[PDB]
DNA sequence: GTACCTACGGC
DNA sequence: GTACCTACGGCT
DNA sequence: AGCCGTAG
DNA sequence: AGCCGTAG
């Protein structure tokens, strides 16, 4: 019939809103990860593009996530997957890539008909005991397929690599942390629920970003880890050098966080041309593969090149600042959160993750016991599972015998039915006792972690800290007072 | 990027807008051509409530849909030299789709009230599966979407002119927070 | 050897290039009428199991596969491979079958490959059937770590059909579109016929026939053409004449030549009125639809002979166009001018050769089944014997050993029969097996003959092309006017 | 979209004319920046052998070419004002990897012979294999093609001047008929 | 979501 | 073969 | 002011 | 002419 037009917008602006909010441009809280991202890590997953393995096409990855899971443009897929594999933009890289994968320069990558990537073994740890029903499966978009909710996510991705999201009506902007501060972090937490958000920091002593740099002080830390919102402010690794005759030079080796070094430069150059600084007599990338990132400004004779270096630091990017605004998907809806929160929830899902692959694993367990069982009774009586089987005329006549003979269930019953004369051998009887003894005692371990919390809760602990000691690694940002 | 039909009587020429050049071309196609008209977005098209009012004059899609309508802006409008008597908004079920019709009724409201007050704005219903235009062949188009038989358009009114400001205002204005409140309050996750 | 003549390199890579694009990228085989891209493409279909039973596939996920596996070339080339082959406009026989914005005749682009879907039509069937039955000879991908075609057993004869079109370097192609129903009777009369002349060939081969329709003016240029493996085709446009009212008259054109765009002619014949290069036009319209077909309309001012516009028409614009026949094609893997008998015969020679490879494999298989089955009854009929002795051994090594000497079985009989399942002695299992081996038996017998006589695989290819020609065969769209 | 070096001095620096912005990016970040200059090429050039001067002049590709090069074209070539000495060619090693090669060496040939018999023209020597330089991270390309004292570069030599005239009119003039032949005496399909 | 540059041969 | 246009928030 | 990152 | 269709 008709649309008020009034109406007609608040409807359609909210659907877009929330649709952005969640399921689009927020991270969830427990495994920090976008829906693009989660969508691409599954794919690599599904795909089975494992570290050992070799690379694939990121134009075959690209599609398969275009068309099973992500129904966007490929563009907003690759160019959310080559963020994952530069060291530059994540401190803990997720995707492994072969050729250009861009540079600090704002330098793009190749096409996807060219690059090629994998996962890295630290995704293997997001990944880790998914196709274990430790989270919840959902139908994709068009209803043919099923796609993850959530990851494992066996260690904190949302701090240890950060986010930024321009949501709608908001937006979020967290820096990456160090994962040897933050494990131990949660393992304090894990010890004291109600451990103070002062006393955490006695192990996250701040952002850690991939490309090193300082901080200046504290403040602008413990507010935005206390309330959600902080302002911080970076500099670059700058030292003053003689060249010889006693004119001097500053050295640039770490910039800012997020920071296109071309575009710094040029701004540079430009506040030279237009005299807006004094005192630089030359200015060069002596950037390399083999020294790193190099920057040197020649300083005039006789000229104080700390007041130049003082006077580019209010300038130029050189000093950049970055706003901290943590906000995250918590149940499902955005979120301001401290940092205690924030390793909270990342805790409770742990404890949901590791109980219910426990349970998994137990479900399983009996399921193979209980066909092994049967296996060792066909075994204990085989000659007369031979004349039961020979006396029947189809499948199900020999079944019901079975059953009805042996006491068996239908699925022990079939599990003979199944047998392959080859499994009659010496070794074969032996291998199948074998297991059956192994699954007793892992079955009473499983019984053991789910009897009791604190073992639970101390069997989280252990994995954790296995990470921490496999993949941590030294603080890179200096934070100076 | 524009293609009219051949009927010269805006009394029974229409104009659908498309969203995507791909839904562009299937329904250039599919359409009656002697009083349907087509003309495609290239995606996002610009909020004139954050515009200086320089750049939107910038802006090619902009200038292309003045055109095609044969009339003017504001205080310079006329009604009776509209090229056209529908004026079919056509885009994705989906809430991208929602967001460029809701880019597209500030325009309108801000530039061309009378259509909407004359009725001649309409919004096509396309159907409401998960595919999206582009997705979609030519003869799909026609019979669910394009064909005066089958298809079924929305027709806008514009009600408390006040109100409509005031939401105009807060949906596409450049205060954040009534936008942050208003997304609070009626959030149904 | 840090040095380098400039006649050498410039001789030696120019070499390399052309020859790969002519023998791997812009000529066909006379054998399927396929070039590497598209012949990647429908193995790819097959490969990924994208049977028209099968729903559509997205198309991006169909060149991602094909582009990582065989194809290692821009995506754009694959995919408006892809395209040309799902558009009934540009196929005779279309060989894709597309889900979305595949184009129109106004160059109307197809949307992009994230946009559309795609899965095998049926004929694709008749090209790749017998593929996994050791009927064409495969080979290594371009990087080693797959198996790829080097021709599809191409059950119909592809090339004449669709046609192709390409531009190589030294020489370019151009072979036109045809009927199946004609090509298949011209076939089969070579197969009685070794002898047989052009003449006699064109008696089913009347021209070519494009999927647009229209007309061919006379058999002058299609006989040059068939006999030289060049010559040319004027094809012509169906128009009429007539009355719009008031002795107001109009010519209506319904049918438009073989790759020639709507929009682009009606461009011209505009431009040729606007600049007053022709008389007599009043009004020019397109009033095509979905449920009209095609249709282009032509107001002729009031009082003007509507005959002789129409030739002007024809003269000077692309209303009527010409088709340069050149028919190269590779043959032995070497660029070669063929005529129409060339043709037929190379396309014969593969199809005896399929089916008589597909024979052999299946003789080989049947073979190997039987031997099985031997292996099988006395396992089941020493049944007690055989698991005694599988039980009382110690590895599968030592029971493969035992069997053999204890039963006289070969080792793949052995394993055969360690690999048994418990359900496989039930009663009536003997019978299926008894049953089975001399139904068997049977077929041996049937394929070993096929191969004892030559008359016997020619008179089966005869046959299977006859039942192509009976559920694929269709009218002729092209009128050949002869004038 | 050319990417020069730090030195001044024509004699130590060196331009590589390479294939696709793809790989562009990649020798942009491996090379040595103080003498090794870079400009990527949007696949197949202008064939000047059969294009008129207008239009090789117009050319957007054949002018950052003469640009960057500094020396002019025709009578106006001037080799001291060579700003490299070292120009190499450097592409995918495939069959459109040589064409490209083919082109690029009857541009210098037709335009800028003298940087030929100066011996300023090479050819980079990437490795062989299925893969191509977009799909090359930087570190592997400096290590093989560009790394001085490592790579392999081809000098290019002119000699028989008139056999090099007749050989470019031949395999790349607008005469087809010529080409045709060439390829069917030489075409040896293993 | 563009405008789209190039080689290649035959009309 | 390679394009730039827009929305969205918060920071400068 | 414009740039960050997923979107059309 | 410039356009056919695989390539960069
Ligand atoms: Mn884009
Ligand atoms: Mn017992
Ligand atoms: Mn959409
Ligand atoms: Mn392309
Ligand atoms: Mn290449």
């Amino acid at each position: 019939n008709e649309r008020n037009i009034t109406s007609e917008m608040r409807e359609s602006f909210l659907d877009y809103a929330m649709s952005v909010i969640v399921a689009r441009a927020l991270p969830d809280v427990r495994d920090g990860l976008k829906p693009v991202h989660r969508r691409i890590l599954y794919g690599l997953n599904e795909q089975g593009m494992t570290p050992d393995k070799s690379y694939k096409k990121s134009a075959r990855i690209v599609g398969d996530v275009m068309g099973k899971y992500h129904p966007h443009g490929d563009s907003s897929i690759y160019e959310a997957m080559v963020r994952m594999a530069q060291d530059f933009s994540y401190r803990y890289p997720l995707v492994d890539g072969q050729g250009n994968f861009g540079s600090m320069d704002g330098d793009g990558a190749a096409a996807m008909r060219f690059t090629e990537a994998r996962m890295t073994k630290i995704t293997l740890e997001l990944l880790r005991d998914i196709n274990k029903d430790t989270i919840d499966f959902i139908d994709n978009y068009d209803g043919n397929e099923r796609e993850p909710s959530v990851l494992p996510a066996r260690f904190p991705n949302l701090l240890a690599n950060g986010a930024s999201g321009i949501a709608v009506g908001m937006a979020t902007n967290i820096p990456p942390h160090n994962l040897t501060e933050l494990i131990n972090g949660v393992l304090s937490l894990s010890k004291n629920p109600d451990i103070s958000i002062a006393e955490l920091m006695e192990d996250i002593e701040g952002p850690d970003f991939p490309t090193a740099g300082l901080i200046l002080g504290k403040s602008g830390i413990r507010r935005a880890y206390e309330t959600g919102r902080g302002s911080i402010q970076m500099r670059s690794r700058a030292v003053i050098e003689e060249r010889g005759g006693g004119r001097q030079r500053i050295v640039v080796t770490e910039i800012p966080f997020q920071v296109n070094k071309a575009r710094m430069i040029e701004k540079i150059a430009e506040l030279v041309r237009d005299k807006k600084i004094d005192g630089i007599t030359d200015l060069r990338d002596e950037t390399s593969l083999r020294t790193g990132v190099r920057v040197v400004i020649d300083v005039r004779k006789d000229a104080n090149a700390s007041v130049i270096l003082n006077n580019l630091y209010k300038q130029t990017p050189l000093q950049t600042s970055f706003g901290v605004n943590m906000i995250a998907l918590v149940n499902g809806r955005p979120k301001l959160i401290n940092l205690k929160e924030a390793l909270v929830h990342y805790l409770e899902h742990q404890k949901t993750v590791v109980r219910r692959r426990t349970q998994y694993n137990l479900r399983k367990a009996k399921d193979r016991a209980h066909i092994l069982e049967g296996l060792r009774i066909a075994l204990d009586h085989i000659d007369e599972i031979i004349s039961t089987i020979r006396e029947s005329d189809t499948d199900k006549v020999a079944m019901e015998s079975l059953q009805q003979r042996f006491k068996l269930s239908e699925k022990q019953a079939q599990a003979i039915l199944d047998m392959r004369l080859r499994r009659l051998t010496g070794l074969e009887r032996d291998k199948i006792e074998a297991e059956y003894n192994e699954l007793l005692n892992y079955i009473s371990e499983l019984e053991t972690i789910l009897a009791d919390e604190e073992v639970l809760l101390q069997l989280v602990r252990d994995e954790l800290t296995e990470i921490r000691d496999r993949f941590g690694d030294d603080r890179r940002t200096e934070i100076q007072l | 990027k524009l293609a009219d039909c051949s009927s010269k009587s805006p009394e029974e020429c229409e104009i659908f807008l498309v969203e995507g050049d791909s839904a562009g071309g299937s329904t250039k196609s599919g359409r009656d051509s002697r009083t349907q008209a087509i003309l495609p977005l290239r995606g996002k098209i610009l909020n004139v409530e954050k515009a200086r009012l320089d750049r939107i004059l910038n802006n090619n899609e902009i200038r292309q849909m003045i055109t095609a309508f044969g009339t003017g802006i504001g205080g310079d409008f006329d009604l009776a030299k509209a090229r056209y008597h529908k004026i079919v908004i056509m885009t994705d079920a989906d809430v991208d789709g929602a967001h460029i019709r809701t880019l597209l009724l500030t325009f309108f409201y801000r530039f061309m009230r009378p259509l909407i007050e004359a009725g001649y704005v309409y919004i096509a219903q396309p159907p409401t599966g998960y595919k999206g235009l582009g997705e979609m062949n030519a003869d799909q188009l026609w019979e669910t979407t394009m064909n005066p038989e089958h298809r079924a358009l929305l027709q806008v009114k514009l009600e408390d002119a006040i109100e409509a400001d005031q939401t105009f205002e807060m949906l596409m204005g450049d205060v954040v927070e009534n936008r942050r409140q208003f997304i609070e309050d009626n959030a149904v996750y």
